[PDB]
RNA sequence: CGCGACCUCAGAUCAGACGUGGCGACCCGCUGAAUUUAAGCAUAUUAGUCAGCGGAGGAGAAGAAACUAACCAGGAUUCCCUCAGUAACGGCGAGUGAACAGGGAAGAGCCCAGCGCCGAAUCCCCGCCCCGCGGCGGGGCGCGGGACAUGUGGCGUACGGAA
RNA sequence: CUAAGGCUAAAUACCGGCACGAGACCGAUAGUCAACAAGUACCGUAAGGGAAAGUUGAAAAGAACUUUGAAGAGAGAGUUC
RNA sequence: AAGCCUAGGGCGCGGGCCCGGGUGGAGCCGCCGCAGGUGCAGAUCUUGGUGGUAGUAGCAAAUAUUCAAACGAGAACUUUGAAGGCCGAAGUGGAGAAGGGUUCCAUGUGAACAGCAGUUGAACAUGGGUCAGUCGGUCCUGAGAGAUGGGCGAGCGCCGUUC
RNA sequence: CGACUCUUAGCGGUGGAUCACUCGGCUCGUGCGUCGAUGAAGAACGCAGCUAGCUGCGAGAAUUAAUGUGAAUUGCAGGACACAUUGAUCAUCGACACUUCGAACGCACUUGCGGCCCCGGGUUCCUCCCGGGGCUACGCCUGUCUGAGCGUCGCU
């Protein structure tokens, strides 16, 4: 009676929208059958199906992303859902380059004047 | 005593941490000796408490001889209930009274796969000590 | 209201020194953050001296003094011409280089 | 008052709801101490001044 | 019925008609005092209320 | 001993000519805590003599 | 007729619950709140009240975003990576 | 839950002499 | 009577980015009192302190002398001790009150405009190819555009430098 | 010495926050206002003010059942050292 | 064990202390030194509790209740029937606005409130109840408030509504 | 002997002092030192089978996915799982999601009115109407486009 996730990953979109559908089905009928009383079976079926809808739904959300991405890799202009959001000041960062621009002055001092390696005493 | 600048070994904290550990914690803490013959065939000292375990009462008003199943393990309140161990209400209901995992001395595990793969993994780190401190 | 002797005390505490009270108990914990920020200096230079670059021998001005041998800033340029190590090899080397230093004597 | 505006009412909707006793199950639980809901708000003495 | 808070009646007619596959002459809402909205829909005088009411699990 | 310990509460005495005894006392309300007494070391509460 | 005869002359209000702090506090009148300051941009504040300061500080509410920065902290700040699959 | 205070307000005042 | 450059100034739901607000123990820039003392009180003191405003950071600020010294001279800045309750200020009353040097912790120096010399030798953006792309970068190809002579880039900054 | 241009870590501060450690500290009128559903209940139109309230028992084993009373309440009986 | 009580035995001038009995169930005491948030009869002291007053003052503003029956264990107060009254259409009536926010309705209870009682209630526990093209809001503008441009302001921002 | 009143003792009442406990505060010390237009802090409203408050969560609403661990949660029912199966519960959490107000961002806060495109019912665009989605705030930088000038000029 468990749906699994496993299962899930390897189906189409369609067919989890009619695994979808129908759970809402029983999940409008348990909110009639809670009204009425039932019985208490019934209504531990409500978390039950409750829960399994969020596993179908997180699959469709799961799946439609990386599609999307997928197809925006190497684009130079992605949406901002799928840009890096690390904090406000971590975007406004360097470059992970821009550091490691040294001018032509700075780029002359090293390699004629390097730190050497030293001792003393001897 | 303890060289870790990084234990608690606080009167607060230690309860703190022993009343509120979370459920997996729990099952931790709640471990039970094995008996005397399991301890040279398995060479563990002590293991978890489980589901259908068998159990050999050590201590307290029920105190014996008798070997009681588990009924069903009690992680909120720190404790397991027995078969055997039990108190009848004065309605004449039975209530299973229950005995701290401390007090219980385990004759037979219930194996399972995931049980074999602790049983030498116990084991196995028991022989590391034995070889390195010869 | 002094009475029978006392010296004239001026004490100043009359601002409100209690909001600006700085306590030293991180005496003991600086000494060990100096310190093991010290060796782990000493370690990333590992066949470097651990106290840094050569000092000069310097003496005191104020006349007070007028004897005592310091360590210096750095060496001026005046005294590397003379002993023929360039001012931009001498920082890599392990020598203090500072400019402002004048040699009069 | 008969003209209430949509957040008012909304408002209202809760507090109404927040005044029911405590179910008879909340005190055969083990680490409880609640005895009362010692929050039943009435029109009274409590006035709800918006 | 009971009806989510951020509905109107365009998509409540619309809503019984997709499920339970009736059409509806008029729909008839209300917010009641507890935070949710409740609706009187009314059939077109071709269908029965209890016939399809006992579909529903209602009787 | 924290020095808001005693001075989080904002209490001053009720002046000459009512039956309680110029004690800073906590400014209405209706509330157990309302013209109790506070900024003293003899009330209930408030703050110890000479702190720490 | 200054006391109890004055109370019974008390039917229209000045002050709205606000729709920034919450508090019943926005004036009708002045169109303003005056608990937070609703109209100007900034959250009015003010250090000579350091018990109103902590009714509504950052630690109160619920961090419905913050904890997760908090939590994505000292884990490392990584993105786009799982945990290796069984 | 316990009153506000409210106690014996202020007895009546009496004239003001000179000299 | 218009077209075509240039300068100033607009409109954009133009293409691509940026700032707002909060916390605010520490810091920076302002503004800024009265309680209190002087047995009163007005200068003084409280005190550039409380309050108010703006701004960030994990540290900030400061920082490599238009310096200290008068010595047989020291040599960026920051912090501790000491100078020192001292020089000095003060109805010279209450009171206020540094700095040099020395011993330490740490210790790192540099870059422009100008002067000049190199064919703008420089930089930004759009299209194509290869690499990796979850802190959009490297190389190549484009009479593909723009900025720039009202000055970009290289050498080069007081310790001299350039040819 | 070279102002009217600019950059620069380290020794420095940290009653906010995250995760900790420790105490010749207080032990429920004390210690933070708050050991507990505490900035909660409550008060004032508002700015704001702002509490009281720890402990059954090893284990609920929380007194089955008889009798008076409508019942609250009792007498018995029973559990627990 | 601590703590508490004591018509018991006592010691020390005294601060106080040692035993006996009872309750209690889990820690505590002497000596040498150390340290303090260290000894209460008052402060119209703070918190909390309890007395005399005292079963006392009091439950007296607006003409008035009586008889029989029903429910119940219980009736001066509930309900029904009858009688006698009052509010006398500027009402003790029938409806609204502001305000109150489930107080509106049914069933059940009578633990706590309704300063007596209550089989009753606006008390409590269960459920239910407000349906709009035409009724209002929504639209318009008055007194006024308030952005943009503009000006001022160290500054949050301020002035002003055609300049 | 009475009744009433005072003291002491036992027992029983009001009261919660003392004592022993303590998942709590205070102080000091160490490491790190991280908010936000990709929508911060805060606030409102909802979410459990029975759920009032606290906490947690956001129409996927007592949590979804993955990793680790491995037989429970539990107050009462219930039912998944076989723990010989990514598998009950917990922690981690790196994937997804995150209602409304709020710097709050179409115009103002009454939750009312707008416009520009796309899609599905209306229709087989032919305009109404309905539903869903993407946009529409200010300040400012580079570039593009369209412009203005009895500004400086040339061509005419
Ligand atoms: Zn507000």
């Amino acid at each position: 009676a468990k749906i699994k996730a496993r299962d899930l990953r390897g189906k189409k979109k369609e067919e989890l929208l009619k695994q979808l559908d129908d759970l809402k089905v029983e999940l409008s009928q348990l909110r009639v059958a809670k009204v009425t009383g039932g019985a208490a079976s019934k209504l531990s079926k409500i978390r039950v199906v409750r829960k399994s809808i969020a596993r179908v739904l997180t699959v469709i959300n799961q799946t439609q992303k990386e599609n999307l991405r997928k197809f925006y890799k190497g684009k130079k202009y992605k949406p901002l859902d799928l840009r890096p959001k690390k904090t406000r000041a971590m975007r406004r960062r360097l470059n992970k380059h821009e550091e490691s621009l040294k001018t032509k002055k700075q780029q002359r001092k090293e390699r004629l004047y390097p730190l050497r390696k030293y001792a003393v005493k001897a | 005593m303890k060289f870790n600048p990084f234990v608690t070994s606080d009167r607060s904290k230690n309860r703190k941490r022993h009343f509120n550990a979370p459920s997996h914690i729990r099952r931790k803490i709640m471990s039970s000796p094995l008996s005397k013959e399991l301890r040279q065939k398995y060479n563990v000292r002590s293991m978890p408490i489980r589901k259908d375990d068998e159990v050999q009462v050590v201590r307290g008003h029920y105190k014996g001889q008798q070997i009681g199943k588990v009924v069903q393990v009690y992680r909120k309140k720190y404790v397991i209930y027995i078969e055997r161990v039990q108190r009848e209400k004065a309605n004449g209901t039975t209530v299973h009274v229950g005995i701290h995992p401390s007090k219980v001395v385990i004759t037979r595990l219930k194996l399972d796969k995931d049980r074999k793969k602790i049983l030498e993994r116990k084991a196995k780190s028991r022989q590391v000590g034995k070889e390195k401190g010869k | 209201a002094p009475s029978r002797n006392g010296m004239i005390l001026k004490p100043h505490f009359h601002k409100d020194w209690q909001r600006r009270v700085a306590t030293w108990f991180n005496q003991p914990a600086r000494k060990i953050r100096r310190r093991k920020a010290r060796q782990a200096r000493a370690r990333r230079i590992a066949p470097r001296p651990a106290s840094g670059p050569l000092r000069p021998i310097v003496r005191c001005p104020t006349v007070r003094y007028h004897t005592k041998v310091r360590a210096g800033r750095g060496f001026s340029l005046e005294e590397l011409r003379v002993a023929g190590i360039h001012k931009k090899v001498a920082r890599t080397i392990g020598i203090s280089v500072d400019p402002r230093r004048r040699n009069k004597s | 008052s008969s003209h209430k505006t949509f957040r008012i009412k909304r408002f209202l909707a809760k507090k109404q709801k927040q005044n029911r006793p405590i179910p008879q199950w909340i005190r055969m639980k083990t680490g409880n101490k609640i005895r009362y809901n010692s929050k039943r708000r009435h029109w009274r003495r409590t006035k709800l001044g918006l | 019925f009971i009806v989510d808070v951020k509905a109107n009646k365009h998509q409540i007619k619309q809503a019984v008609k997709k499920l339970y596959d009736i059409d509806v002459a008029k729909v008839n809402t209300l917010i009641r005092p507890d935070g949710e909205k409740k609706a009187y829909v009314r059939l077109a005088p071709d269908y029965d209320a209890l016939d399809v009411a006992n579909k529903i699990g209602i009787i | 001993v924290s020095e808001l310990a005693g001075h989080q509460t904002s209490a001053e005495s009720w002046g000459t000519g009512r039956a309680v005894a110029r004690i800073p006392r906590v400014r209405g309300g209706g509330t157990h805590r309302s013209g109790q007494g506070a900024f003293g070391n003899m009330c209930r509460g408030g703050r110890m003599f000479a702190p720490t | 007729t200054k006391g109890t005869s004055s109370f019974g002359k008390r039917r229209n209000k000045t002050h709205t619950l606000c729709r920034r702090c919450g508090s019943k506090a926005y004036h009708l009148q002045k169109s303003t709140c005056g608990k937070c300051g609703y109209p100007a941009k900034r959250k009015r504040k003010y250090n000579w009240s350091a018990k109103a300061k902590r009714r509504n500080t950052t630690g109160t509410g619920r961090m419905r975003h913050l904890k997760i920065v908090y939590r994505r902290f000292r884990h490392g700040f990584r993105e786009g990576t799982t945990p290796k699959p069984k | 839950p316990r009153p506000r205070p409210r106690p014996r307000p202020r007895p009546r005042p009496r004239p003001r002499p000179r000299p």
